[PDB]
RNA sequence: AAAA
RNA sequence: CAAACCGCCUCUGCCCGCG
RNA sequence: GUGGAAAGGCGGGCAGAGGCGGUUUG
């Protein structure tokens, strides 16, 4: 019941994996133009299950503030057969147990399915953000025209514990500083609350660039550090006239930790006129 | 019950001998759905129309007995007259 | 709207054998009574114990919708709701089995038509159904339109839906567990039903079953024996009811 | 015989697996139902070892591509038969295991049906083969291995 | 009277897929063979609601043309519920509302009804052109008879427009790409007639390259396309001799754009040198 | 009551799939050609559907330039099953709920239903545009032709988030880059007003431009971009002359925000 | 077996530039010489930048298969002894010439040699 | 029309 | 010179209107 | 001197919501 638009919050900028990632031995690779890239369901998935640890153990602080997390409780519905207890993760997906709320309107409340959306029986409450594929940049065409080695061929080798043999094998994996382009636009349902998953998602951000992407990433397979081009907001008003009349954060410098620093009011203002 | 004999059967049937009927008719009586719209807001309406459709070599044929010259004067141009312009029905659907 | 014909099959033949008019006016009676008076009985519900298990889409009811137009001395026309009127029909000749001594017969010929529909036509399709299911067997019953390369036999059919619907159909419109949200299983196989009638030489209908039951499935010889149809070919009217009598 | 496939089907179902296989020794063997009647007893024995499924849809897209090719996709449909030759033992050429032996019931039969097509029709000559390739599937798909 | 047939053939191209229906849900087709076919009576009729509404644009620039559009208000007769007030589409049928005029000797300078045939009380001008059934090209026969598939089933499906429920339904489509071949029989009643009715004809026929033809049209199932062969003249001499005294117009090539301007200064004048 | 007609506006062009594109059937292929394609029920119920929302969301604001707009109050038809009440979504479906408007005058008033047409029980207002299925381009053609895959199976997984227990998937969708080209009919039934449904056309191209078609989209399979051709106009004269008397606008390097105006259609003003 | 590798030696002989056969003397022959690993990775993966997209990358190539018998020495000289020749043959043809035609025969041989190799050793 |  | 697994599930699948 | 004359099975409806190619091996 009553979904509205309002306007589309538009992240743009570069991801500058600074060590030397792994999607996936074969990196899995555009078909047409030979080159990796970054997919958005990896990406989307990634900060989804580093968010729903950020919320399942610690329900205290958010449950007076998104309700229907009352029906939760930190754990998981591994050990048990039930899809809807008071275990956090409550869908299998076939063999996993992962967090989707099973109806509408407790998504509508929660704090994971009213941002990264939520499947149902004939509830299924839509996504917020889509996430899409980051492919290089051009001054990554330009470094491929000079015939440089967009990814390589590390060595991993597997000793034996026990007659100290050796047992090594290749993967493949993108070369460090390879700058893919990521896109994320959020799509305001609600003037009230699009703070909190603002908030959120650069919370998932910087829970993100602690940990890694992709790959092992225990072994080094990660690090991934965005770079944020231009926040926008395009108002409704924009899809009818087309002009420039579209709110612009300028953060061309700045960080997902210093974005989520204070000075997201300060920052955000222009979009609080808006609304 | 049968309603056609074949032209064998048939000269056999008119002096009394025992005869076969066909075991296959050569068309079928299908009602085809129609609609009648109208033209500002295409609100349907439908009424059905039955008609003789053929098979693949099959069709229709009648007799003609007296003289040459009214076939060939009279019922040889009335037939090639009315090969496009069909014989009964809704013949500007292209049916007679 | 189920709209049944239907008579008793080679009468005029036991007619002319009675040798007295005392034989003859009680066989005509008999033959009289049964449509006159023993299918209104039925169609209250009664004699169950005689009639017992039929193929049956819902419980009885107890005040049913049925309107018999005619019904005199060998035949009936009757319409009713359309998922009533494929009990009523086995049903009667369940019961026209047991008033005879199991030496008369009878053929159906079925229709579902759209309620509003001109009457000549709603007659002359099952007027012809039941030639159609008259003219091949004399004991038949032409429980729905089916497309061929048309009729049943009626123990065939109830040896059937023993079978084939029972495992598929609950009762009262509803299908089995897990079988639910499979809806989509059981429209396909009709498809794979379709590719026998457009060769019935061809095997492929064989794996691709075997291949949808795995995400009927074998073929034997008992058919090949005299080339009478495979056991695909006899499943177009058993999952077809169920399908329009549950959510179509 | 749903329930054959018992534990010693594959020392039951080798009875004369690969003879009337080299029998086979051309693509056009026999139209009737000894395809199928073959194709239910090859796939009988897999099953009771291991055989990794999903690394046979390759050869359906190239047999997709050929069939284009047959609706008047390209005039030659030669080559395409001769690189599913060129990746006929690529596999077990890769990483072998436990499922291997199921693949000593999948090599024999392979150059029976796969060193003819060089002189052969290339619409015709090669739907007895499309259809061995998918009831072997489809059947071990239903005797629950996948 | 009557001054010969001018017999147009050709050819109808399905661009997209062709669906007309039949009463899960099949479209029409012929009940021995088994394969589809386009009636004369669908393609007829939509070719006289395109003229028809071409007509209602144009009741105030056409009236010195064709008299008897000075009887007709540009309008419909649905809410004023009185047949013939003065509106265009005067005529009830069972629900709905079309122009047929009421008498012949105002159907005789009305172009619609002068074409397409109307029915009045005591009067009936019957029609004028004849639209032949157009079946598959012997090539898509053999097509047929290769296996390949001559009609589709395409799924589509509903979409709730807050908790995005998926409602499917299927429609059994004509494969895009099809070929059918048509035939259109005009009659030459009056010499003075032929050449507004066979501009009107291919105006309508033109109308119907940038509309559709049946089924879910604006879901993108028509786009039909005339490939003209021949017409052919048959003249009154014709029916009564028999040799091959008919002028036959060769535009093989030929669009019906392409039909109504470069061909009927030129390619009809062989026939205006007979009427 | 009073259908008119004085032209057909015809915008052709190219539809770009800057990412991956999911239909499912799989993607849908046309049985003849092969290839992949998009169909116009899928693009219209998207122009739409987004459309719809826009419409939603402006629903108190526009009731003075758009009349049976008082009619609405924003909202579903689900938390109370009627049809036809004081909320936006006004018609199930199967157990899914759409606006559409119930009557010809009604939606003779409504944007959306001006445009993309309406449905009901005593009375119907059909559509205005026609959106064609948009099948791959000349160069595609002969891609495929060439040899190059045409689509991709693309293998996804699902992560367990305690033990990182995982489970794949795969898909299949069109390779991205990959270019269909469409058409889209504007039925010009009034010349009051079209600048209206062209411009309610061009902001639901717009939005489709910012959001996916079909597929996952949340995921990245979306993501078209729409690469213009050619406005043209075909007015009443065009069909009986035959002669090339249709206004073309020149667009051939814009952005579907840079259509939308004024100096762009104003052949097609004065021709009226 | 010593009249394999005469007839392999024939058949090099017999391999002159790089449109070898029409038949299955290609994978006739790559039977024959399949019958190391990492060492043939070095081109398995040169095979690889053939395809997206030039003059010096043949070079390049010619160089890398000199450098198998150019890095290993001592008793991998009559094991290795096939290895330039039937090859090379099938690249001096390639100078002057379009990238888009007669490599994947080459292409072909190159990999069905070693598609062929673990599984006849 | 197999006594509708 | 890669050891081992997981290689699809969850939900709807024709309606409202003409006779 | 045709059981005829006139009559578009059609309007509206996104194959969609959810899901890290990943876990361990100096
Ligand atoms: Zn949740
Ligand atoms: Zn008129
Ligand atoms: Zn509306």
């Amino acid at each position: 019941m009553d979904r509205r638009f309002y306007g589309k919050i538009v992240i743009k900028g570069k991801i500058k994996a600074v060590t030397g990632l792994h999607i996936g031995n074969p990196v899995i690779k555009d078909p047409h133009t030979g080159l990796p890239y970054i997919p958005g369901s990896s990406l989307k998935g990634r900060l989804r299950s580093l968010f729903e640890i950020l919320v399942n153990s610690r329900l205290g602080e958010w449950r007076e503030k998104y309700p229907s997390l009352a029906n939760y409780s930190p754990g998981s519905c591994r050990p048990d057969n039930q899809e809807n207890c008071g275990k956090f993760f409550n869908r299998k997906i076939n063999r996993g147990w992962i967090h989707v709320c099973p109806d509408y309107e407790t998504a509508l409340a929660c704090p994971v399915c009213r941002l990264f959306g939520a499947s149902g029986k004939e509830s299924n409450f839509p996504s917020r953000i889509i996430v899409r594929d980051a492919f290089l940049t051009k001054e990554w065409e330009e470094k491929w025209r000079a015939g440089e080695a967009i990814t390589e061929a590390k060595i991993e080798v597997g000793i034996d514990r026990v007659t100290s043999q050796a047992n090594p094998r290749t993967n493949e994996r993108v070369v460090a500083g390879a700058e893919f382009e990521f896109e994320i636009i959020y799509n305001v349902e609600n003037t009230t609350h699009w703070r909190d998953d603002i908030k959120n998602l650069l919370t998932a951000m910087a829970l993100l660039e602690d940990s890694y992407l992709g790959g092992s990433g225990s072994r080094g397979y990660g690090k991934v550090k965005f770079i944020f081009d231009s926040f926008e907001f395009r108002p409704l008003d924009y899809y009818r006239t087309g002009k420039d009349e579209d709110i612009v954060s300028i953060d061309a410098r700045e960080k997902s930790v210093s974005d989520i620093l204070s000075g997201f009011d300060s920052l955000f203002s222009e979009v609080e006129g808006k609304l | 019950k049968a309603k056609y004999l074949d032209l064998k059967n048939f000269e056999l049937a008119l002096r009394l001998r025992p005869f076969t009927i066909p075991e296959e008719i050569p068309y079928a009586r299908v009602d085809v759905p129609r609609v009648v719209l109208d033209r500002v807001t295409q609100d349907s309406s439908i009424y059905f129309w039955e008609e003789i459709r053929f098979r693949e070599k099959s069709g229709v044929y009648f007799l003609y007995s007296g003289p040459r010259e009214v076939f060939d004067g009279y019922i040889a141009p009335a037939m090639r007259f009315l090969g496009d312009t069909g014989i009964g029905g809704k013949s500007t659907w292209g049916a007679g | 709207l189920g709209v049944m014909k239907g008579d008793v099959d080679r009468l005029g033949e036991f007619f002319s054998s009675m040798d007295s008019p005392s034989k003859l006016a009680t066989a005509s009676r008999f033959m009289d009574y049964f449509f006159k008076g023993y299918i209104g009985a039925i169609i209250e519900g009664k004699f169950g114990y005689i009639i017992g298990d039929v193929p049956s889409l819902r419980d009885w009811p107890e005040e049913p919708d049925i309107v018999v137009v005619y019904a005199g001395g060998d035949a009936f026309f009757i319409v009713g709701a359309w998922d009533q009127i494929f009990e009523l029909a086995f049903r009667v000749r369940r019961a026209f089995n047991a008033y005879t001594g199991g030496k008369l017969t009878l053929s159906v010929g079925l229709g579902y038509f759209d309620e509003r529909t001109p009457i000549y036509r709603m007659a002359d399709v099952v007027s012809e159904r039941l030639d159609t299911a008259k003219d091949e067997g004399r004991n038949r019953v032409f429980v729905v339109g089916r497309s061929r390369p048309l009729s049943y036999e009626w123990n065939h059919y109830e040896e059937l839906w023993r079978t084939y619907a029972p495992r598929i159909y609950a009762g009262n419109g509803r299908l089995k567990g897990k079988l639910e949200s499979k809806k989509g299983l059981l429209w396909k196989l009709l498809e794979i039903r379709e590719l026998y009638v457009r060769d019935p030489n061809d095997v492929r209908w064989a794996y691709l079953t075997a291949y949808l039951l795995g995400r009927l499935v074998g073929i034997d010889t008992k058919a090949v024996e005299r080339k009478e149809p495979q056991p695909v070919y006899w499943v177009d009217g058993v999952l077809k009811i169920v399908l329009m009598a549950v959510r179509r | 015989k749903k329930m054959l496939e018992k534990g010693k089907q594959w020392e039951a179902i080798q009875p004369y697996f690969d003879n009337v296989v080299r029998e086979a020794k051309n693509f056009l063997e026999w139209s009737p139902n000894k395809r199928l009647a073959n194709a239910v007893t090859v796939a009988a024995y897999l099953t009771s070892q291991g055989l990794k499924t999903n690394q046979v849809r390759k050869i359906l897209d190239m047999a997709r591509t050929t069939e284009l090719k047959v609706k008047r996709g390209e005039g030659d449909i030669k080559d395409d038969l001769v690189k599913m030759r060129y990746l006929l033992a690529y596999t077990v050429g890769k990483a072998t295991g436990q499922s291997k032996y199921s693949l000593d019931a999948f090599h024999r039969i392979l150059d029976p049906m796969l060193e003819v097509l060089m002189g052969s029709p290339k619409k015709e000559n090669f739907e007895k083969f499309y259809d061995f390739l998918q009831a072997v599937v489809a059947y071990h798909k239903f005797f629950g291995g996948g």
